[PDB]
């Protein structure tokens, strides 16, 4: 969730 | 973008800045043609409702209006049906831009287009190009920068990124390296979406699009990048 590919996630 | 320098958007006039409806930066975007944006899809995926977005042209500032900006809906979002996912593949994106007034945007000094790649022609490995973008100066950093910055980073042959101790194959020749031979900039979270810009036979080129990378400025870990000159046909089709 820090590194780029995970920026807008749900997840996150 | 770690380390590098502030710039205003007038050195990145094609630069895009997409937020999401609670108003919070989601990524940068590089504009192409008067109507379109070009991104990364992983920004999108997870909320592929067009109608929660905004993108501003001529923004050099996070959370300020930078005089002579324009602000934009999102009147199509285009997410690249084959995308999977950090190794992210196919991770490019479209957005179809109009202001209320039903208008793209309109070129100026801070609002300028970028030139596509031919197919399969990319700069030669060691080039130096330019990444701009609102994301982290550090990795622990919680908060985005306010003033605009970009900094530059040297692509890397697919050979050498495809080792192990970088990314193996997480990588893919659908995907471009770069990084810093002394690993002392990079892009980093909050940048993807945003251009990779080289120089290419005399001409500013997107070359690639931020897409994703393990932590930032990391030895041996380069920032991954959407391989453009690999996708023309899916934008062409896409924004005819």
């Amino acid at each position: 969730c820090s590194w780029r590919g995970l920026e807008n996630h749900r997840m996150c | 973008i770690i380390g590098g320098e502030f710039t205003t958007i007038e050195n990145q006039p094609w630069f895009a800045a997409i937020y999401r409806r609670s108003v919070t930066y989601v990524c940068g975007g590089s504009l192409i043609s008067p109507c379109w944006v070009i991104s990364a899809t992983h920004c999108f995926i997870d909320y592929p409702k067009k109608e929660d977005y905004i993108v501003y042209l001529g923004r050099s500032r996070l959370n300020s209006n930078t005089q002579g900006e324009m602000k934009f809906e999102v009147e199509n979002l285009i997410l690249h049906k084959d995308y999977s996912a950090l190794a992210h593949h196919n991770d490019i994106a479209l957005l179809k831009i109009r202001s209320k007034e039903g208008r793209c945007a309109q070129p100026s000094r801070t609002i300028q287009t970028i030139a596509l790649p031919s197919m399969y022609n990319d700069p030669q490995f060691g080039t130096s190009c330019e990444i701009t973008g609102f994301g982290k100066e550090q990795s622990t950093d919680y908060l985005y920068p306010e003033q605009l910055k970009m900094t530059v980073v040297k692509l890397i042959s697919h050979r050498e990124c495809q080792q192990p101790h970088y990314y193996g194959s997480e990588v893919t020749t659908k995907m471009l390296c770069a990084a810093d031979p002394q690993w002392k900039t990079d892009s980093c979270q909050g940048d993807s979406g945003g251009p990779l810009v080289c120089s290419l036979q005399g001409r500013m080129t997107l070359t690639g699009i931020v897409s994703w990378g393990r932590g930032c400025a990391l030895k041996d870990k380069p920032g991954v990048y959407t391989r453009v000159s690999h996708f023309l046909p899916w934008i062409r089709s896409h924004t005819k």
